[PDB]
């Protein structure tokens, strides 16, 4: 019964932002020295635990959430900022406890011309609930006149895509974010460290 | 909800999708600049027109949000200026008879050539024969035939399109809500926007009108130093008290007196300190002369170059049949990538040439967390000060000493700080009474304060009260030769440069005080200054989000424009100047000319 670390870290597709995967991690023993230890992560950052010591705690259910974001937009990921991509794509807890890990992937998710694949939300009426996702493609009303369904005069798409090319800053490059969730409750516990 | 928030969605919308278009109209001029070829030239027009085209329509679209009711200070900056900027309110017909003109005056400049009397067909064009002719020549005549000549075959040509082109210009600025086009280009320095003391666009005519009176001394005791000098290469065409004649300045349109050292050198047995054969002989190619640039930012904390500069330049010229444009540059593409084109060489020229880009590009670096629109300088003269502050610092004895370039035992005598300074004072001192002439000119006609009949008449009466430059030739008003200069037939400001040599100085005062130099201004070297660095990314980091008022305030300790540190800087030239002017006569009278 070992945990499917290898699947969402050495995944060929990721989804975008606003299109968030999540994926239940259970029934399993996980060893998260193997993770940490690895360079590749330019990011792995745990709020509420500790990194050195996830091997030997127990939590019942284990939730990876994968997306793809800019360089400067692994900083909105952490508990408690705010930014369009906190506030209208991907929220985490003011008491989140987890692990948030992310690295460079300008070699596969950038190609000359433009990767416009990936794609976030710039508007939104109100700010998203912490873990929430929003699917919806309907036009945002900045104006009083009313859209009727047509994008137009004051009259904005809420999905925009992000512009990934090879020749970008780090800054701009495109970044690979994994988000260990983990969810403690009044159950048997299903993940554990090898112990 | 308010129109505020209303305009902050619009500007989100904005910034998003002109850094898309903006890049590949970047990343399009990008490749015919490194490979110069028919078809490269379309996709750089077909990508420029997007972005002109979006921006143009953007415009219009800012004007729907009255600039009253924003009250955050960055949103309405971009407001500002993306209202002002495009959307000409000119008329349709009109709008392409601006263009048609401003075209026009372009190829007439580039192409424009004068022919050699005896030899009709043996025409010499400005790049590189004009150039060379009046930046080498010692000959009275060649340099008269070769000054008159680009003054009547492109500056005649030219005075009908002129004319036309201020009528045209003062229509367009007047749909902007200003007097006239030089109030409309003097609101870069318009700190419009403060509780009190809003910095005015006349009051930059003001400061800058001050700053003439105050560099006068060290200008007329320059202008008589090159006059007795002169006197010795050109003997019988130049009067003891009269003023300089303009074809004898080292170049077409007297704005550098730089190549006139061999002809004005204070010392000619002292030797030069160019380390061009120094660095040929120890091996430096193209890569010492950048990365050695890299250890002096980073010596002051600035940060390291992005690894794809290292790799995405065009750092050398690169033959592999590609043609490509050998112009020094600094690029910000708009998203994180920055890149220098440059053909470099082995020498000193490209060696403080590098510093003065990359320091553009460690500006363009900081820079990059404000909007895309407040992505620049906080005015024109901002921009390359900063370049040229840093490549004050690496051309001083010192450095040059410490990067192996020198040798140890270099002679420094007050012998070779003349020498030093007064190649310093041709160029930078120099500039700027030519500079203040001909942006007054231009910001009169502007207003109307010049007549038409006698354009030609005023910009020589100014020439020889305000630089002591006297007409070779009599000119009629068939003549104008303002536009006989770039930046005037091109639709450019020259102010900038006046500005920019006073923030420069401004510059290298505050951070060799920073610095804690013992010593004077000119021989000060930044280096391994983690202080002086501090200052300045504060400086660059900021670019248009603050009025420029508070942010030379942070820096310098000073809301204004001050000379000071200009005229401390060539003092050491002044006192030398003061007392070999003795035996001299030290101003010019307006009335004498070589023709008589
Ligand atoms: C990712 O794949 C590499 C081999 O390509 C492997 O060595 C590594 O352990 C994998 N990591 C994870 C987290 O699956
Ligand atoms: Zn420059």
């Amino acid at each position: 019964n070992l945990c499917p670390f290898g699947e969402v870290f050495n995944a060929t597709r990721f989804a975008s932002v606003y299109a968030w995967n999540r994926k239940r991690i259970s029934n399993c023993v996980a060893d998260y020295s193997v993770l940490y230890n690895s360079a590749s992560f330019s990011t792995f950052k745990c709020y509420g635990v500790s990194p050195t010591k996830l091997n030997d705690l127990c939590f019942t259910n284990v939730y990876a959430d994968s997306f793809v974001i800019r360089g400067d937009e692994v900083r909105q990921i952490a508990p408690g900022q705010t930014g369009k991509i906190a506030d209208y794509n991907y929220k985490l807890p003011d008491d989140f406890t987890g692990c948030v890990i992310a690295w460079n992937s300008n070699n596969l998710d950038s190609k000359v011309g433009g990767n416009y694949n990936y794609l976030y939300r710039l508007f939104r009426k109100s700010n998203l609930k912490p873990f929430e996702r929003d699917i919806s493609t309907e036009i945002y009303q900045a104006g009083s006149t009313p859209c009727n369904g047509v994008e137009g005069f004051n009259c904005y798409f809420p999905l925009q895509s992000y512009g990934f090319q090879p020749t970008n800053g780090v800054g701009y490059q495109p970044y690979r974010v994994v988000v260990l969730s983990f969810e403690l409750l009044h159950a048997p516990a299903t993940v554990c460290g090898p112990k | 909800s308010t129109t505020e928030d209303r305009a902050k969605i619009f500007l989100d919308n904005f910034n998003r999708e002109a850094e898309e278009l903006s890049y590949q109209s970047s990343l399009a001029s990008w490749e015919y600049n490194t490979n110069i070829s028919d078809e490269n030239v379309q996709k750089m027009d077909e990508a420029g027109a997007k972005w002109s085209a979006f921006y143009e329509e953007q415009s219009k679209l800012a004007k729907n949000y009255p600039l009253e009711e924003i009250q955050t200070v960055p949103v309405k900056l971009q407001l500002q200026i993306l209202q002002q900027s495009g959307s000409p309110v000119l008329s349709e017909d009109k709008s392409k008879r601006l263009n048609s003109i401003l075209n026009a005056m372009s190829t007439i400049y580039s192409t424009g050539k004068v022919c050699k009397p005896n030899n009709p067909q043996e025409c010499f064009l400005l790049e590189p024969g004009l150039d060379n002719i009046m930046g080498t020549s010692k000959d009275y005549n060649e340099r008269l035939w070769a000054w008159e000549g680009w003054r009547a075959e492109v500056g005649k040509q030219l005075r009908p399109l002129y004319e036309e082109y201020v009528v045209l210009k003062n229509e367009m600025a007047r749909g902007y809500h200003y007097e006239d086009y030089g109030d409309y280009w003097r609101r870069d320095y318009e700190t419009e926007e403060s509780s009190g003391s809003g910095y005015s666009r006349d009051q930059l005519m003001k400061d800058v009108d001050r700053i003439f009176t105050e560099i006068k001394p060290l200008y007329e005791h320059l202008h008589a130093y090159v006059r007795t000098k002169l006197m010795d290469t050109y003997p019988f065409h130049i009067s003891p008290t009269g003023c300089l004649p303009a074809h004898l300045l080292g170049d077409m349109w007297g704005r550098f007196w730089t190549n006139l050292y061999p002809l004005t050198v204070p010392f000619g047995q002292k030797p030069n300190i160019d380390v061009t054969d120094a660095m040929v002989n120890q091996g430096w190619d193209a890569n010492r002369i950048f990365k050695e640039a890299e250890k002096f930012f980073v010596s002051v904390g600035l940060p390291n170059m992005t690894e794809g500069f290292w790799n995405n330049s065009m750092l050398t010229e690169p033959g592999d049949g590609r043609k490509v444009v050998c112009h020094p540059t600094a690029w910000d593409l708009g998203k994180g990538d920055f890149r220098i084109k440059m053909c470099t060489k082995v020498t000193m020229e490209d060696f403080l040439t590098a510093h003065h880009e990359m320091g553009h590009i460690q500006y363009d670096m900081a820079y990059a967390t404000q909007p895309y629109l407040l992505r620049n300088g906080a005015n024109e003269g901002f921009h390359e000060a900063v370049g040229e502050v840093m490549s004050l610092s690496v051309a001083t004895p010192k450095h040059l000493k410490t990067m192996g370039l020198l040798s140890p035992d270099f002679l420094e005598d007050n012998e070779t700080e003349i020498n030093f300074l007064l190649k310093q004072a041709l160029n930078i001192v120099g500039t700027l009474p030519f500079t203040y002439m001909l942006e007054k000119w231009r910001w009169m006609v502007f207003r109307g304060e010049i007549p038409k009949e006698e354009w030609m008449k005023k910009w020589w009466e100014m020439k020889r009260d305000l630089v002591g430059v006297v007409e070779p030739v009599p000119h009629d008003e068939t003549y104008c030769d303002p536009a006989s200069l770039f930046h005037v037939a091109n639709d450019y400001s020259f102010i900038r440069y006046y500005t920019r040599t006073i923030f420069e100085f401004q510059f290298h005062e505050a951070l060799c005080r920073i610095a804690q130099h013992d010593g004077p201004l000119h021989k000060c070297d930044i280096s391994n200054s983690t202080d002086a660095g501090k200052k300045l990314h504060q400086m660059l980091s900021v670019g248009k989000s603050q009025p420029w008022t508070v942010t030379l305030k942070d820096i310098v300790d000073s809301r204004n424009m001050d000379v000071g540190p200009l005229l401390r800087y060539f003092e050491p030239l002044y006192t030398w100047l003061q007392e070999q002017n003795r035996k001299s006569y030290v101003g010019w009278n307006t009335d004498w000319s070589p023709y008589s």
